[PDB]
């Protein structure tokens, strides 16, 4: 109970604001820091914050990118926020990260379709980080609220080879959780890795969304001349696991493809025409990649 | 290529002062796996060594003066800091530090201000008229004294707090007197 006894910064204080101003330039030049996460966002004057964003890298002449913690699982909040404060900075996709909870909780029962709406990267894709869990949703931490292990490498597959938003990664999730409950997350490093791979060697070129069913759901990537090799087939499943016949670009037709989560062996030949038929199992993630 | 970001820390990490070093040590690993930018907890004195550091004692103490009992911050010192981060840019990978200016905590001493209640369902309805309480208001940085910045907090530059020291009682208060 220490927090109770914290100070709310009052930025109405002329020296005050003229002070955080001042401290950001320092931080940002003693340590060569490049960015910023901002904290508590919804506790402090809009306007302000704006302003500060504004001051930093005016006075150190650098892009400075900055996403704002404004936790609030509504995206009409969310946006008013980005309208006060100019677009000038992104915010944490608060409700992705309580759909990938709530599709992890359901076993199977959740509309996988529903990914698609009521997010900061559905309305505002480059004013979006998209994570999975962070420090304030494992769990025991005030947040808790923490993506169910077996769910958790679906929801990396999503927010990392998807064209759309600026994916975070957790240290939590890699190397585990150190706290002491029964439900510390481990370290998914292994799972997480050629899904990394995929985002960084394979995840280029258009993208085709086939949300079209309660369960099993899946997208593309075309690929990208500037990246030999590229284009993807990504599978998720909620519950049972299926195929679907997914478009590629006519552009990599006669090629096959593997599942580089190794979670399947099996090869897909995409047709003449660009298509495949891919397969994922249930609960699982597939992403074919050339 | 893509951008990736990754959270470096997690909140049960353990308090050995080895953060910095093992972000330092881990550059080749992130750069091959394609992060291209880190998230940093915060670098700055907490209100105890063990802070995770939302604790916001201090911001011009990145773990190198003498404060709340320790020079370095939970993660390390600034020269580790500054040696991670040396790392993570030889390998173009960016350092996003982590800016907790909502409150400040573990303030060196109590000052005697004048205050309401509020609700605390509408915490704007004053549910009290003014009185004298002691609130942990004071921060005047011992330890560092005017290193980087001769600027000391009073309660004045503060909305308020939770925690009235004389009576210690758990209510919302809010200074008056122009605060």
């Amino acid at each position: 109970y220490d927090y109770l006894m914290y100070a709310d910064i009052d930025y109405d204080h002329p020296d005050v604001a003229a002070e955080i101003k001042r401290w950001g330039t320092w931080y940002a030049n003693e340590l060569q820091l490049d960015g910023f996460r901002l904290d508590a966002v919804k506790h402090i004057k809009f306007s302000f914050l704006r302003d500060w964003v504004n001051h930093v890298r005016e006075k150190t002449g650098k892009e400075m990118f900055t996403v704002a913690e404004y936790w609030q699982n509504d995206l009409g909040a969310l946006e008013n926020y980005l309208n006060k404060t100019n677009f000038n900075h992104s915010v944490f996709d608060v409700p992705l990260h309580y759909q990938f909870h709530a599709a992890s909780t359901q076993g199977g029962g959740y509309d996988m379709r529903k990914l698609l709406n009521s997010t900061v990267v559905s309305k505002h894709p480059l004013k979006a980080v998209t994570f999975v869990d962070n420090h304030d949703t494992q769990p025991g931490q005030s947040l808790e609220s923490t993506v169910q292990t077996w769910f958790k490498p679906l929801a990396y597959a999503f927010i990392l080879t998807r064209e759309s938003g600026y994916p975070q990664v957790f240290y939590g999730d890699m190397y585990g959780t150190k706290g002491d409950s029964q439900r510390e997350i481990p370290a998914l490093k292994h799972k997480i890795e050629p899904i990394l791979k995929a985002r960084k060697q394979y995840a280029y070129g258009a993208q085709h969304d086939y949300f079209d069913h309660h369960d099993i759901v899946g997208w593309t990537r075309e690929g990208d001349s500037s990246v030999a090799n590229s284009g993807l087939a990504a599978l998720i499943t909620d519950g049972p696991g299926g195929a679907k016949r997914m478009y590629v670009g006519r552009q990599n037709a006669g090629e096959t493809w593997h599942d580089i989560t190794g979670n399947r062996s099996e090869p897909v030949v995409i047709n003449s025409e660009g298509w495949g038929e891919f397969h994922v199992n249930g609960g699982s993630v597939s992403i074919y990649v050339q | 290529l893509n951008g990736t970001l990754m959270q470096y820390f997690e909140w049960y990490m353990p308090n050995d002062g080895q953060h910095w070093k093992r972000l330092q040590n881990d550059s080749a690993y992130l750069a091959e796996h394609g992060i291209t930018a880190v998230w940093i907890p915060p670098a700055y004195k907490g209100t105890s060594q063990a802070d995770v550091g939302y604790g916001a004692y201090d911001l011009y103490d990145l773990g190198e003066f003498h404060q709340k009992g320790t020079v370095r911050t939970k993660y390390g010192t600034k020269g580790e800091l500054q040696s991670a981060i040396k790392s993570l840019h030889s390998r173009d990978i960016n350092v996003y530090g982590d800016v907790v200016i909502n409150h400040k905590g573990g303030a060196d001493a109590t000052e005697d201000v004048t205050a309401v209640e509020v609700d605390p369902a509408d915490r704007n309805r004053v549910i009290s008229g003014e009185h004298l309480i002691k609130a942990w208001t004071h921060f005047h940085f011992p330890g560092r004294g005017s290193t980087y910045s001769d600027f000391k907090w009073h309660w004045y530059h503060f909305d308020g707090t939770d925690w009235d020291e004389s009576r210690k009682l758990n209510r919302i208060y809010k200074f008056q007197g122009k605060a």
